[PDB]
RNA sequence: ACUUAUAGAUGGAUCCGCGCUGCAUUAGCUAGUUGGUAAGGUAACGGCUUACCAAGGCAACGAUGCAUAGCCGACCUGAGAGG
RNA sequence: CUGACGGAGCAACGCCGCGUGAGUGAUGAAGGUCUAUCGUAAAACUCUGUUAUUAGGGAGAACAUAUGUCACAUCUUGACGUACCUAAUCAGAAAGCCACGGCUAACUACGUGCCAGCAGCCGCGGUAAUACGUAGGUGGCAAGCGUUAUCCGGAAUUAUUGGGCGUAAAGCGCGCGUAGGCGGUUUUUUAAGUCUGAUGUGAAAGCCCACGGCUCAACCGUGGAGGGUCAUUGGAAACUGGAAAACUUG
């Protein structure tokens, strides 16, 4: 439980493999980050924040689209305790030539893929959720 | 230019490819040791080792001398293979080459002999040059043309676009180097200098 | 594939040996030991002729030389090709490395070499077992 | 062009002031990456009181004035 | 028309209470220059018209290049068992780089502007899937934000 | 102790060289810090004498004086004198 | 055209730093290991020989031994890290 | 004084500057693998100076107490000091190419009856070597033929970018288990660092570039790319970081 998101994450694409939803998971202060900023894209049924204290409960609650495929085709974290890899906001790569999005916490608040690209701000930029 | 005999080469090469030839005095049809057979079949490196029996032919691209401006320009402008074969005739041996004032495939190299001299600059008896933006083969430096490169002022109209012969000196070299067009026809681009890199 | 313990422990590469250890050398008196050294040309001086029979994937007859190299050791080479030399005792330029088929052996012949010329046969190879001045 | 502000902790010491602080820093090799700290020792010197059993402090790069040991500074944290 | 190129010409036979009975094992590439490949499984003995026994039953199984501007819109690395290809946009002419009957699936497609390479395999059975699954990862240029759930110019 | 040096790459047709302030004991050839430019002595190529030698010129007072016969091309100049 | 109170300077450098490779068939650690304390002196602090005393200073992290022992604008070269 | 630096038999060692045949030619013969092939082979006519009979050959460039009063200078700088050598110019040949099928790119066969023997991974002669002995050449070539062996992208057979776990060539005798790689939730006291940066903006011949002198190639140069936290330490506490606790069901 040292990373309170960490398979958590790929539970989205290996929770909706066949487009499924029944797993509830576990908080943090960032899984009040992790599922809250690409609601800006339309990407889920619900997470409004965590409703506890302790790092507690949260229905994940994935939206699935209207070709019926996989939302989240395949994703990996690249940012884990135990795999440290800070980079700049400038060359922040090509998330498959920009198809893909990134949500993670700056240098200066919180920002996206959108903002390290325009604002040269930013620390662990962490996956590519497509 | 020669480096041996030329004309069965109907069936070796296409042929040089900006004349008239020597093909069919005979049987043009079996390249070599085929006679009694059928005819010759089709790959990729049967296509460009085809494709280099009419480059070696065609001009005087020799292998290992000729390559290097398509590497050169290989950090100018476009993807290089038809950049190649407008860089391999894009030379005052060329847009003097088709200004048809040869009659041996080497006399537009050796136009200049005792032919054209000075084209703006010092005089060169040779094929090639460096064929910049209006770069011609111009008048001779004590003598103006000979009896066998003004033999033929304009034996053939209508050389190419910069090959626009004002003539008694027997060239044109009206702009830049040469969009590719007036040049062999069944050729490629990516069958000329994309067969090359490997 | 973890990172951690790769520079607590390292990985190898491939394992692999070059070809023809005991050739690229030229042994020592003076100070007795060899010298690692890659030369582009090299002598051989003759001890025997030598020739086995036993040939399976061929099966037919062809001989070949026992060239010993400097200074008390077992050297041994092939004639690959149509070409007799029935000869010995000679200075050479050597060819470096084995031709298939011959086991153990990795030391020939150029061509002329400065002993003999070759099997003056041979008119249209004019690039094998001796051709020099050969009409193209 | 002035003189740093290394620091450290410290291990033991012997008669009259052998003293010492502990020297340490944050980086990594070239090869495989990763975020292993390293050290290595010092040479400071008192008349006998930076030294064992609690001497959070600094050190300098100076002139000596030294047998083969190299500082003069103390800058502490605290004590035991 | 296909340009009906012989993929590969392989040789089994099936021993038998008597003399072993060969054959010739093949297909034909069905090629629009478009993006799309499918494939005949003419089981049969016979060499040169086995490539027209995959033109006649190829259209079972051919599918789509989401083609973008002579390119790909996004990269590709995937392979569904072993044999994989990379792929990516690039300026339309580039230089033409491909491996084996991916010549035929490569230089035979809306895009013609790559660099391609065949990671790792290379061969008459994986060349066709790699390439395959390399094309069915793919997207148009306004569908990505509807199972996002935006507008894709919601992303730059 | 200072003399003029010069660097070397690949070129002539027309007799050049450099400016700059090497050792005295050592040839033509010599190290340079602050790079002024070069030098052509060809009287043929005169668009190559971009020599700015702003470090080269400040020894009148610190130790320098025409030497090597190389006061032609400071015959031009007279940024001297100074005492 | 001599000798001096004085100089800009020359190789350097008194020296600081990262420059500064391999051998685990070499850890219970060298008596100076820890560093303060000398008459001394090199344009140069000072275990640098000596000056006075206590080592566990080490400590399973490479103490130390230890084998080629120049480096650095060069060259073939990668897409790039550079190698 | 050079023995520092210079003047060179030049090794076809580097590769180039280009020169040793022309206007060529009706298919053209006396035909050399095959039995129409390289034959638009040939001849015998003409074209270039550029190799060769001579010649004058002065390419660079500024040297110097007394000359009169460190800016500096004349009555003071041709061994190679002859080059650019147009120069009329005859015809002063550019050795010879490999395997000789198909891949490494190649063309067929008499010799050859397993006697010699072909063979860059693949690979060939026992009575048609579309391999070999040898013979007219098409793919590359003309100062070039087969070989010599070194790391490069290629070798993705280092895995810094680009490493398997049951199975190639690979997983714990495990109760045990120091160092430490990793090492709960939330706020965190940190104000270091990353966000990145004011600054220092200290030179480069050339840099991520290009170009100008040069019979173009051997031999030189503007440096706008600041010289790579270098001469100042930062504001974002979202945190590996002087580190106060609380949560508990794990």
């Amino acid at each position: 439980m040292t990373d309170p998101i960490a398979d958590m994450l790929t539970r989205v694409r290996n929770a909706n493999m066949v487009r499924h939803e029944k797993l509830e998971l576990p908080a943090s202060n960032i899984k009040k980050e992790i599922a809250e900023i690409l609601k800006s894209e339309g990407f889920i049924k619900n997470v409004e924040y965590v409703e506890d204290d302790k790092q507690g409960v949260l229905r994940l609650f994935l939206k699935y689209g209207q070709n019926d495929e996989r939302v989240i085709t395949g994703l990996k974290r690249i940012s884990k305790p135990g795999l440290r890899v800070y980079a700049k906001a400038s060359e922040m790569p090509k998330v498959l030539n920009g198809l893909g999005i990134a949500l993670v916490s700056t240098s200066e608040g919180v920002i996206t893929d959108k903002e390290a690209r325009k604002r040269n701000v930013g620390g662990e930029i962490i996956a590519y959720v497509w | 230019r020669f480096r041996g005999s030329n004309w069965k080469k109907s069936r070796r090469l296409g042929i040089s490819l900006s004349g008239t030839g020597k093909e069919l005095e005979k049987r043009p049809y079996a390249p070599g040791q085929h006679g009694p057979n059928q005819r010759k079949k089709l790959s990729e490196y049967g296509l460009q080792l085809r494709e280099k029996q009419k480059l070696r032919y065609l001009y005087g691209m020799t292998e290992r001398q000729f390559r290097n401006t398509f590497d050169i320009a290989g950090k100018k402008f476009g993807v290089h293979g038809e950049n190649f074969m407008i860089l391999l005739a894009s030379r005052l041996d060329a847009v003097v080459y088709s200004l048809g004032l040869a009659r041996t495939r080497r006399q537009a190299r050796q136009l200049v002999n005792h032919g054209h001299i000075l084209v703006d600059g010092k005089r060169v008896d040779i094929p090639s040059y460096s064929v910049k933006p209006g770069q011609t083969i111009s008048v001779r430096e004590k003598s103006q043309k000979l009896n066998i490169i003004v033999e033929s002022v304009e034996i053939n109209n209508f050389v190419p676009e910069y090959l626009n012969f004002d003539a008694d000196s027997l060239t044109g070299t009206f702009v830049r180097l040469p969009e590719r067009s007036e040049l062999p026809a069944e050729i490629n681009e990516q069958l000329i200098v994309e067969y090359y890199s490997r | 594939p973890t990172i951690n313990q790769l520079v607590r422990k390292p990985r190898q590469s491939k394992i692999k040996k070059s070809d023809s250890p005991a050739l690229n050398k030229g042994f020592n008196s003076k100070k007795k030991k060899f010298t690692d050294l890659n030369s582009p040309q090299k002598r051989g001086v003759c001890t025997r002729v030598g020739t086995m029979t036993p040939k399976k994937p061929n099966s037919a007859l062809r001989k070949y030389a026992r060239v010993r190299l400097s200074n008390n050791i077992e050297i041994n080479a092939y004639i690959p090709g149509i070409g007799h030399n029935l000869q010995e005792h000679s200075v050479v330029l050597v060819r470096g490395g084995r031709v298939k088929d011959l086991p153990g052996v990795r030391y020939h012949i150029v061509r002329g070499a400065l002993d003999t010329s070759g099997v003056d046969g041979r008119r249209q190879g004019r690039s094998l077992y001796g051709t020099k001045k050969p009409k193209n | 062009n002035d003189r740093k502000v290394y620091v450290g902790k410290v291990v033991s010491d012997k008669m009259d002031k052998t003293i010492t602080v502990l020297v340490e820093t944050y980086k990594t090799h070239k090869l495989y990456g990763k975020r292993v700290k390293y050290s290595k020792k010092y040479k400071t010197h008192d008349e006998n009181n930076s030294a064992k059993l609690g001497d959070i402090v600094k050190i300098q790069e100076t002139r000596p004035l030294s047998a083969t040991k190299r500082f003069r500074l103390v800058e502490i944290v605290e004590e035991s | 028309e296909f340009e009906e190129r012989v993929v590969t010409i392989n040789r089994v036979a099936k021993v038998v209470k008597g003399g072993r009975r060969f054959r010739f094992t093949a297909l034909v590439v069905v090629g629009d220059k478009n993006g799309r490949v499918g494939f005949g499984t003419g089981k049969a003995q016979e060499v040169p018209e086995a490539i027209k026994k995959a033109v006649e039953a190829a259209k079972k199984d051919l599918v789509v290049v989401p083609r973008v501007e002579g390119t790909t819109p996004h990269t590709i690395t995937g392979r569904y068992g072993s044999g994989s290809v990379f792929m990516k946009p690039a300026a339309p002419g580039t230089g033409v780089i491909a491996g084996g009957p991916v010549r035929a699936v490569l230089e035979l497609a809306g895009i013609t502007d790559i660099l391609s390479k065949s990671l790792g395999s290379n061969t008459p059975i994986n060349m066709v899937r790699a390439t395959i699954d390399g094309l069915q990862n793919l997207k148009n240029a306004e569908d990505v934000a509807k199972l996002r759930g935006k507008t894709v110019e919601e992303l730059y | 102790a200072v003399k003029i040096r010069l660097t070397r790459l690949g070129s002539k047709r027309n007799p050049f060289y450099r400016i700059v302030v090497a050792d005295a004991r050592s040839p033509r050839d010599g190290r340079i810090i602050e790079q002024i430019g070069t030098y052509n002595p060809t009287s043929a190529n005169a668009p190559e004498i971009k020599v700015d030698e702003a470090l080269a010129l400040k020894w009148l007072n610190d130790g320098a004086k025409p030497t090597d016969t190389v006061h032609n091309i400071l015959s031009k100049e007279g940024i001297m004198k100074k005492f």
